[PDB]
């Protein structure tokens, strides 16, 4: 699903 | 009009970016058709395992009307968000083209 | 389920078919997202040059509601189309496994 | 694109 960007 | 699309779902963003004529860093911001004001950035990129992929980033909303993908940097509007990532990947899988 | 999939592009079927537990004849019928009622048969096979490939056959629609891949034989449903090609390749690159 | 069948 979604991309984890810190 | 070129990068912004209302009512563009994930799968339709995927067929769109994955089409010839597009390169790594090709992208679009799309608004949900069932939730107005819900934006997603879709980016075309290469993944060493799977080849040509499209990565999805969730654009969040601030109660002041701002937007952000990473809480490290927030923007007044979508254009500002797009200009930022076009000059630096800053966390993204790749910098945006255009 | 099992073999029928809705909202699965060509590339998504390939990725699915080309995965580890699948073999030659592993297949799926997928329904078009921008066009309901337009189906595609996708089969995992072998090419002497490329290795494991996934072949795509367009399912044609009969006016009376049935379907067919080859003009030589038509079916009333997709279950019949599948049952047929699982017991004989009949023109297909390979007999489907299921 | 699509495989043809006789």
């Amino acid at each position: 699903q979604f991309e984890e960007i810190p | 009009g070129s990068w912004f699309f209302k009512n563009l779902s994930r799968k339709d963003a995927e067929r769109q970016l994955l089409a010839p004529g597009n390169t790594h860093g090709s992208f679009l911001i799309r608004e949900s058709e069932s939730t107005a004001g819900s934006f997603s950035l879709s980016v075309r990129d290469f993944d060493q395992n799977q080849g040509e992929v499209v990565k999805h980033y969730k654009i969040r909303n601030l109660d002041n009307g701002g937007f952000y993908i990473s809480p490290r940097i927030t923007f007044p509007g979508l254009h500002e968000l797009v200009r930022h990532y076009t000059n630096a990947s800053d966390g993204l899988c790749t910098r945006l083209s255009r």
